RNA sequence: UGUAGGAGACCGAUAGCAAACAAGUACCGUGAGGGAAAGAUGAAAUAGUACUCAGGAAUGAGCAAUUAAAUAGUACCUGAAA
RNA sequence: AUACUGACGUGCAAAUCGUUCAUUUCAAUCACGUUUAGGGGCGAAAGACUAAUCGAAAAGCCUAUUAGCUGGUUAUUUUCGA
RNA sequence: ACAUCUCCCUAGUGCAGAUCUUGGUGGAAGUAGCAACUAUUCAAAUGAGAACUUUGAAGACUGAAGUGGAGAAGGGUUUCUU
RNA sequence: AAUAAUCCUAUCACCUUUUUCGUGAGCUGAGCUGUGAGCUAGGCAAUAGUUCUUUAACAACAAAAAAGAGCACAAACUGUAGACGACUUUUUUGCCUCAGGGUGCUGUAAACAUGAAAGUAAACUUUACGAUCUGUUGAGGCUUAUCCCUAGUGGUAAAGUGU
């Protein structure tokens, strides 16, 4: 099991939907994206992070988001992916 | 009753149907015809478009409007990696057409090749090609002795080298080439001391010379009747809709006559687009290759950022004439002209007196980065 | 017509009174009014499905079980055709 | 409720919905109660309206009205036959 | 519970059809469709099971001519707890 | 010069005695054996009570001996493709991922100036207030989602199905 630290680009995976849809949908992503990378359909999302990504409301994203990802036992496996609170993400390469 | 008004009819009839290519690569309908006089010569080549760019060229054009005073025109650079020969075909006259005898392999072949045949090279034991990796020399100069005693028409088996390209695919195009000239003695001859080598465009086509394009156009799914056939759109008053159809026709025949316009697939069909000059054979080793003798400054072919979706050009490259079907990066086929174009263009020789290499991204200026950098000058 | 008998070369549950029945009801109509569909396990349920197992439960299956009989289990006689 | 002869036209609706448009201090609009009933009422007249009903409402009956006209009118073989 | 051809009386006595009456049932079809009214997300709890239950956090909307309060008609235990 | 009114061609079961010619196989051109065809000599067979197909042809399969020699689909990735299938791809000389550079697009961020600014008021020349503008500042932001380059970072599972 291993605990990880990735950047996500938002704005190419947020491109296709409209304004409505935008943040319920980048959200969706996220899910998506967590359980490709950690090879888990339980992916448990950080409120905070929802919260982060909606306080300029629905209707645009954050470019670059930092998400640390944490594989989890308790067969039954899963993830848990929560926000990191860093001021922007010039230069900040994925890590573990 | 007849129509008060007449006015010719919509589209083509006989480009019915309207429908999706069975293949990516290009596919030459006919090859050029006998000419027994001529050396044994390639009569086609597959290259990838890149994209576009313009030209100011001088013009002879003799009592026209412009006459002498010079012209800016658009045209093609299509990269063109050296197609290697792997096989040799022998084709042979009956009254039911032309049919294979057999054919004959190389004593080695491309990875990019068997690629070809593997649908899942990753997940493979890649075993083709393996019985068949070599039998007795005799067994091969028979079949080449057979063929050219029975055999009438000679084709060569070549292949793309995708390897040196920057395209997402690995596989390579095979093909066969019509070879077009003397004696099947002579022609077999030629084919076999050719074989193993790799050709340039230069090994078989000449600067100036008018070509003729095969290439499946770019898609655009199922389309309504008036973006497929360019009929005059409906009335502001309508019970429904307004690209919504015509009327279909007559009551007799008791049946949807076809030659009426359609609702269906528009683009990804085969064309064959005719005559067009070659403007420059360009050379990977040159850097100079973008200039001209009123330039005459150090100055490669690729654009300012390159070309889109394709970037930097590192091969041997086609600078031909005007548009070409299909999508940048797409494959394309040329071919020689059945019978040689005899005109005054067709004669003609070309002089260069600018190639563009501005971007064509944006409305970037710059003919190199060292010129945007010159314009700006320091930074932080 | 109301009540009481007695009847039949009558009908046999789409018939016969609208009504074999918790029907002049339900239900519909502002109202005057209009007005249905609707019977049968077995001899005996004081024989009406015990018990076990698998089921979240419904249910299902059973070496288990009533009956002469359960593709007879109460939407139970027979069970046609589509 | 003027127009888009808009959307809708097996509807959200047996007349709706959208946009446009007319009305808005009086011959105004609204409520409740009340009056006038079927060849009758009532009508700023269109034969308008009088409970999804109108050049004569709804209910029941004379009535199973009448119809030279429309439709339908049920097993078999044999004989004579327009 | 069933026959009679032994003879003979009697009749609500013979159906493919009536846009037949009544009842059931198909093909059409897993199709038409479930399009008024700007939008939900995350976590938790309950439970067999949670996009549309409950709790919290967010995001949003109604926007005092309110999906807010009150009352009349009309309905009538629809209320409320378990 | 009647051309199919022709030519070819079947039907001498046996075994055994004798003489010849064609062809295949084993041995070290040749000899022999086999096979096919003939000649020479013998005495040796058949048989169901009268007809009711004369099983006679071709091809396929099962058993028994003897001998011979992995792909595709999916999944992820793609987007030259696309209503959906289908099609184009790639799956560790890759790919995805971010990040950097290129290419650009916007137009000079916040922050700070005892900078400038139409005037204003309050000290005994000084101190307050002030839209705005200039400077630090071609700054700040954004650029693959269907941009280009990078062997720069971290990643790269299921393990199913048909044959």
């Amino acid at each position: 099991p291993v605990t990880k630290f990735i950047t996500i680009n938002l704005s190419k995976l947020t491109h296709k939907v409209c304004y409505k849809r935008k943040a319920p949908r980048a959200i969706k992503e996220i899910r998506s994206i967590a359980g490709k990378l950690m090879h888990t359909k339980d992916v448990r999302l950080d409120v905070k992070l929802n919260k982060f990504i909606w306080s300029k409301g629905v209707r645009n994203p954050p470019k670059r988001v930092r998400v640390k990802l944490e594989r989890k036992r308790n067969e039954k496996m899963y993830t848990i992916v929560e926000h990191v609170m860093v001021d922007s993400y010039k230069g900040l390469v994925n890590e573990c | 009753s007849h129509r008060k008004f007449e006015r010719p009819r919509h589209g083509s009839l006989g480009f019915l149907p309207r429908k999706r290519c069975k293949r990516l690569r290009g596919k030459i309908r006919s090859f050029p015809k006998d000419d027994k006089e001529k050396p044994p010569h390639f009569t086609a080549f597959m290259g990838y478009k890149a994209g576009m760019t313009h030209i100011v060229r001088e013009v002879d054009k003799p009592g026209s409007k412009l006459h002498k005073k010079e012209i800016v025109e658009a045209c093609t650079i299509i990269e063109c990696a050296p197609m290697v020969v792997v096989g040799i075909v022998g084709y042979r006259e009956t009254p039911k057409g032309l049919r294979i005898l057999s054919t004959v392999w190389a004593n080695h072949v491309s990875d990019e090749f068997r690629r070809r045949y593997y649908k899942n090279w990753y997940k493979s034991e890649k075993k083709a090609f393996t019985k068949s990796l070599n039998v007795p020399e005799a067994t091969k100069n028979c079949l080449l002795k057979r063929i050219e005693k029975y055999c009438t028409v000679l084709r060569a088996i070549c292949h793309t080298q995708p390897s040196k390209t920057p395209l997402r695919m690995k596989k390579a195009h095979i093909m066969e080439v019509q070879i077009n000239g003397g004696s099947m003695k002579e022609k077999l001859e030629f084919v076999k001391e050719m074989l193993e080598k790799n050709l340039p465009v230069s090994t078989v086509f000449n600067p100036n010379e008018m070509i003729d394009v095969i290439s499946v156009t770019k898609g655009h799914g199922t389309k309504g009747v008036v973006s497929r056939y360019g009929v005059k759109r409906l009335p502001r008053k309508t019970h429904r809709g307004l690209r919504k159809v015509a009327c279909i026709g007559a009551w007799h025949p008791a049946r949807v006559q076809f030659q009426i316009p359609r609702h269906g697939q528009k683009g990804y069909f085969h064309r064959t687009e005719r005559n067009k000059k070659i403007y420059r054979i360009g050379l990977k080793t040159d850097k100079n290759s973008a200039s001209t003798d009123a330039d005459i400054t150090e100055k490669k072919i690729t654009p300012m950022g390159g070309f889109p979706h394709y970037g930097v050009v590192n091969e041997d490259f086609l600078l031909l004439k005007g548009c070409v079907a299909g999508t940048k990066k797409r494959p394309i086929t040329l071919r020689k002209n059945i019978v040689p174009q005899v005109s005054r263009d067709a004669l003609a020789q070309v002089s260069l007196k600018f190639i563009d290499t501005s971007s064509k991204i944006g409305h970037g200026r710059f003919q190199t980065s060292e010129e945007k950098v010159k314009y700006y000058g320091p930074l932080k």
